[PDB]
């Protein structure tokens, strides 16, 4: 749901300013007298910043010892044809790495295996100045931060060809981090229409990183390895600690929990962590099911939850679900559903991005609306 | 665990003539990235050693082009076209490509010359020093070549092993060598004896010097 | 044993509360160069098979230079 | 517009499960010894479920009876160049499966052919414990099994790679559906504001399958061959087969048609399977041209539509649009548009998932407001 | 926001068009008689429409050339390795072609090098009977053309593969035009709740094309190169020019603003192309730094704009924004913010796509209540 | 000829009626394997062309093996 | 000296007003065609190195045409 | 349609010495997983095959180490290193790369031994099977080796064709064969003829046991 | 720039008999799809160009099956398997793959027969040439082959350069050519000398035709 609240930011953003400073008359001098005599090197630019660079592959030598000695004889002799060989091993990594530049205007994330090897990445992690808690953390999942890295086409001037890597450096680790999924919650009257639903925008992840809690409403923007949340800052809000209290109290004055409101009464399911929450309204059927057994569980029409310990699919109409098979405890809390305690005709059946303040102005808006034409009759 | 060696670890030179030093590898020194880092060094005595060559094949700023490197595998060289007086110093072979890298024994390089047999000189202690109740026996052998000589110390015509000492200095500029071999005794040792030898052994021919004390 | 879940029927949501964070936080910028060589091509008028396939292999090098040119 | 109503749910789930049983200490030897001495085979995995199991290469025998007892240890002379050439390909379909994961996260959709060739995917469906008919569709479209399909990477262990396919098997087939398309309706008033627009939001898929309609309210999920909508039910709602009358009557009291209000005076053009919608508004141009003759027709500021016989192209101000080349009877359904039987300053212009309901009762509390404010004035 | 309004149409129409002609039973033959001599031509096809055709790579002369007479012989020897080489070189180019295909459906997007070379490209651009103006165009961004390029696979009819490649002909260029960015502005009262929220909707680009403005609401759909807004026309909207009076008089009575209102108290940045937008809101930290001297200035709790001359990034509570580094004149222009003309209690907290004469109509009537409901009383 | 559509004026839509359907609604997995080869490890010396061909083809493969030892 | 940007703090907006327009308005198509050679394979019991390697070549390449006779 | 031959048919062994047999397929055995599918199998007189050799060269579970496989492209070969007494059996090649397998004709394993002439009898109908209205003359070829023989009858000089019925038994642990040769006639010939008369061609001479009933 | 050599440049040929020309190019033909572009074309006397081989091999729609072309590199050949009459034409190599083509030099196609010696006559100016201020003496060369021929003017044994046209018709029915050996003289110059006399050397022998006007 949530999202539109996000703000803009420019994600290659630092891989461009190392290409803009890559673009002087000495620049690409300066990286090639620094590496002239080996593999890697840190070169300061013009700008004053420091970076690491690797001279990964020398095609020149290659060609210009091996190559352009057999071609020039006089005569087109050959004498092996494992020379053509050896070229196109050689070749085959420029010719990769050339080749995906040219799909995604030279901006190609995940970071390719062909583009940048993992020994290398292993070796640009294991060299650079930060704790070593968080070079373990990228050394482990290095795919992990290869999903979230990128690439920037520089330049390819006097001979030699370079490009920027922008890889994610991890400030925030080994913190509380929990989801939360919410589904639709509406009224189960008798009656066909007249429906009053209710909802909790409030989707995504939270991680409390400094006094105050992180929250990534989208959950592809995070990626999950059984312990740890990968996930990115800029695609975040900042919310104080009091959103926590939205989970007991939904009515509490110490923050405002944003909510929707619709007349939509329809049926569907959210898959959790550890089971899954089955909105059932209306005639619709409503299963949770196991491989072994069968059909074990039917729901009743409200907002349910069941874990995963004995369940292992769910079908809710003609949509099925698999459930997911991770381990871990769940708890079932108990409570009335909120929505009963509002009363029809007075409340708002069209709110998107509303709260419980919000919901409740209106509402103590249309009940004086309503007393106050009444009296005066 | 790279052996690095060096071949020759004495060459003799003429100004003008080429020279050449050859360096061998334990193992294979092509790195992962297509090149061979061997580096050749230049260094003069009292002074830090300065790189001449940097893969193989590249010059060093600075040298004039009479130097060059080659080589592959295992197998590598350095080169000098025209031997000049400025060239005379220790040159050393270095692998890059594996870390930490590895020197070679390091090369000397002298001036050729013709055979000169040397001069023998025989010094007894002084009377001073024999009140300072130690006797030293000091034989000099001046202006040889080449640098190769044996000087064996008899002492009544007992061979001595230990007690002697021998020093040489660098190439002079008549292209040649001096030797001080000083035998130490004590003084009643020294009064114990009466023939005092000295016996050298070059391109010369086998020339002993004595005298008697006591 | 290390990962909970909380369902809240009240406000039907559920919570699953037992996660470690990994936030990005920062940008590490780094720079991988590939050093090439200018080619100006052979004239042999020799159509030998192997010279054909290193000139038609030199032609996809030469294009893929060309191909890099597409900057910004 | 509807969408965000589907609920979430695990496309890989399935595969999870088979991944988290492929890690057991044995069941990389149980694989092993079943395949031992054939190709293909299918293991009963601890927990009871089976799985078919295919061995499509194996570089072990290449390598240890050809190569390694060549190579070993100092004298390593390769007379025949060919064998590296040869390594090369047994070697290839190891590398690009290798490349595609290590972009992909593990996933990799659709399943590419170096994945799974089309010969031992066309194996793997006659070898299927399913329906004939299920099987002679999956045999004619293999090109859309394979863009529904995911692949999934398990495990590495002793000395076998097993990565994971997950086809779709359709149970859904040959079953009257249909495609709704809607367009803004909005009033024609001079001024430029003070304009009304009303348009349905129930737009997309509509697939009858058991007893109820299945409702896919994304036009991008389902893929589309002539006769066929191939889709994916876990994208999808379920609604009574009254959600049909609202295409008629939309005032009907067995169904409540889902809608959305809007002050949007904006022109634009929607194209349909033999034709095309037009919403023409204010001053914009809105044309329909032939390419033979030129334009062919004009449109007079409303919600229009044209048959794709003879128009070729449609152009409202500066956008151009095809029309689709398809065959096949178009009907025009004439009848005055429903915006008009509202008056203004009494219609709520801010609706975005409401119903005729939902408009008609807020209408109904304001009318009411109208009357009861006067009956006492 | 905006962006739902668009309506649909088929993208590559054209070239299914051209497929659908393709698929007649001679015109394969058709097609194979122009190019039965030489490597290009200009085909007239059955519907009357001409078309380019290329016979880039003939491996039907290559195979029964240099292949076929060398594998028959009765004696199956080769002699030479050479030729397996040059096999899977002419190969290559086929092989690379279906993985693309293989994987896509047929439609890929940008046109890959394999797919169809610059070179091949380039020619092509030469030859179209278009203004040189636009031949330059092309020529000097042949990868722009390339993402706004597809490709399409048609027909593999009697001994010819073809298939459709899709180029984009600029008809609207070197034009006035500008992009728009937005960022919420709210109220910044003491009270914790009670907050007032509003944010402008039209944000995108905005380009002037032929008496009206083509308005693109996705960034992403915009490509720029340092001077060009590489746009497609059929995701637009056209509106009349008096929308460029919306973002200096957004109350002008010529055209109605559509903006949104929320009581969504949230605090946010937002990057533009020569500085950042930030709104503050709450406790909220809000600083703009320079990388060499560090922190250098505080936000005052409201909406802000900061030129990127001095300043290189922002951070607002854990985001961590990256500025542009792009040069060019900005102009800070003052004016008290529009949300503080309102009063609470009365202004509607809950709209989406409304508009200035939407909310202010809304708050009259609201107006008209509260006064007459006090009149009578 | 055999789909056809309609289009209501009063509430501005279109309905293409000509379709068949084929749903999704369930899965079916299935194992695909590979039967690999540990190499540690080859001690062939000399830099031959092919010699040193074959041990970059093998340093490939390895590599490859070690590029998906990761991967959850 | 080319792009100028404006921030108006009444409505909290910016608008950059230095770009020039590039508006797609219509599409080009062309065809691409590539001559094939239908090949009804050799019977050839020979088991040479270089002839299973070009068999096995010939079956990638018509194991291609067959995965591209897959039209839509 | 793949043809599997074996090679011999008929494989006379010596225990302790090696065995091997041939297979060739008409057809290559290469399945485009790149393994060979081809099993061996071993069959004891009354018992069903058991599978000994898979994939060529891989042994079943408990199979003695003895045995061998090996073979590429269309020939192939099962290898005995030391023949043992259980070894005496009937082998089969069976190709499965190709869907559904196929086997070769078979080959027998029997004991390698001197040669033995055979001993002859003759027997002629009993006076019961004669009331019967049957004759029948039993020709006995005891204890000889190898087992190929030749058996001609003969009535009044008259070679007899069809009517003649030949039993062979296994080896028996003296490595010798035998065989029984029956003559069917009916009474009425029988008694129509005198001269009666089995030869024996082996590898002895051309022998004759004759008798005349009538 | 592009050459392209054509050989012979006159080809006589036998009917019934094959008949082949050959076409060098200067560079690599060759082109970047893996083509070769180089066509035949014929041209009979008064008609426009006609293309028949394309593609080196390929013959055109309404070609004669006799006609086919070969060739690799620079080297290609026009093959005729059976020579008829109406393949007496011209015949051009063309090469297509470098823009913008390029033809030889032509090759005239002619019947081979047996070799005719001409008949010689000698025509005289006229007296009304005469009035007219000029003179023209004609020398007629009837029914020869091959065509090569010399012709030579003598004005009183003085031979003539430039004044003399030659005129040569195709080859006739009879396999055969003429010739008219036109010699122009203001009648000044004519009435100044005696005797004129055409010398013509062909495969007979050397003959001269002569008069005395004046």
């Amino acid at each position: 749901f949530l999202g539109f609240l996000l703000g803009v930011g420019s994600a290659i953003a630092s891989g461009v300013a190392v290409c803009k400073v890559l673009h002087l008359e000495g620049e690409v001098n300066k990286i090639k007298s620094a590496l002239l005599s080996t593999n890697k090197a840190v070169v300061s630019l013009s700008n004053g910043v420091s970076v690491l660079t690797f001279k990964v592959l020398d095609l020149k030598n290659y060609i210009d010892k091996q190559l352009l000695p057999i071609l020039n004889k006089q005569s087109c002799s050959i004498s092996n044809i494992e020379t053509v060989i050896e070229f196109q091993q050689k070749n085959n990594r420029l010719l990769e790495i050339t080749r995906e530049f040219s799909v995604n205007a030279g901006v190609t994330t995940p970071v390719s295996t062909y583009m940048l090897t993992n020994s290398e990445l292993l070796s640009l992690i294991n060299d650079m100045p930060i704790t070593n808690d968080q070079k373990k953390l990228m050394s482990n999942n290095v795919q992990i931060v290869r999903q979230q890295s990128y690439s920037i086409m520089c330049i390819i001037k006097e001979e030699v060809l370079a490009y920027v890597v922008q890889l994610p450096l991890y400030g925030v680790i080994d913190t509380p981090c929990w989801k939360l999924h919410t589904s639709p919650l509406c009224t189960t009257n008798t009656k066909e229409g007249s429906n009053i639903c209710l909802t909790r925008t409030d989707r995504g992840w939270y991680c409390d990183n400094a006094g105050s809690v992180s929250f990534f409403p989208q959950a592809e923007t995070c990626k999950v390895q059984s312990n740890r949340v990968f996930c990115d800052t800029m695609n975040s809000l900042t919310l104080p600690s009091e959103v926590n209290l939205c989970n007991v109290d939904i009515f509490n004055p110490k923050y405002d929990c944003k909510i929707m409101t619709s007349k939509t009464d329809v049926s569907s399911s959210v898959i959790t962590s550890l089971g899954a929450i089955v909105s059932c309204y209306g005639k619709t059927k409503c299963t949770a099911s196991n491989k072994n057994r069968g059909i074990i569980k039917t729901f009743s029409n409200g907002c349910d939850y069941v874990s995963n310990k004995g369940v292992d699919t769910v079908s809710v109409g003609n949509t099925l679900y698999y459930v997911n098979k991770q381990e871990g405890k769940s708890l079932y809390v108990k409570g009335e559903p909120i929505i009963n305690f509002y009363d029809p005709l007075v409340f708002p059946s069209d709110e998107f991005d509303a709260s419980i303040s919000q919901v409740n102005e209106k509402i103590n808006q249309s009940l004086a609306f309503i007393r106050k034409s009444d009296e005066l009759l | 665990v790279k052996g690095m060696t060096q071949s020759p670890l004495f060459l003799p030179v003429t100004l003008g003539q080429p020279a050449s030093i050859s360096c061998r590898s334990s193992q294979s020194l092509v790195h992962s990235d297509g090149n061979i880092y061997l580096s050749w060094f230049q260094q003069r005595p009292g002074q830090s050693p300065r790189r001449l060559i940097y893969k193989v094949f590249d010059r060093d700023s600075g040298v004039p082009d009479r130097f060059s490197g080659s080589g592959s595998g295992t197998d590598f060289t350095l080169k000098i076209s025209r031997v000049e007086a400025e060239d005379v110093a220790h040159y050393y072979c270095m692998q890059a490509t594996h870390w930490p890298g590895t020197f070679g024994g390091g090369t000397k390089l002298t001036v050729l010359r013709t055979v000169a047999a040397p001069s023998v000189f025989l010094f007894p202690p002084s009377s001073e020093e024999l009140q300072a109740n130690k006797a030293t026996l000091v034989c000099l052998i001046s202006d040889f070549y080449p640098g190769a000589v044996t000087v064996a110390w008899k002492a009544d015509s007992s061979p001595s092993k230990a007690g002697v000492e021998t020093t040489t200095p660098s190439k002079q500029s008549n292209n040649k060598y001096s030797l001080s071999s000083v035998l130490s005794l004590t003084p009643e040792q020294w009064k114990s004896h009466r023939s005092y030898s000295c016996q050298v052994t070059h391109e010369g021919s086998t020339v002993e010097k004595t005298f008697a004390p006591t | 044993q290390n990962i909970t879940e909380e369902f809240y029927q009240s406000t039907c949501s559920a919570v699953s509360k037992g996660y470690l964070s990994a936030l990005r936080t920062g940008w590490y910028t780094s720079v991988i160069t590939i050093e090439l060589s200018n080619i100006k091509e052979n004239k042999c008028n020799g159509t030998d098979a192997k010279v054909k396939l290193i000139k038609q292999e030199l032609d996809k090098y030469k294009n893929a230079v060309t191909e890099l040119q597409l900057l910004m």
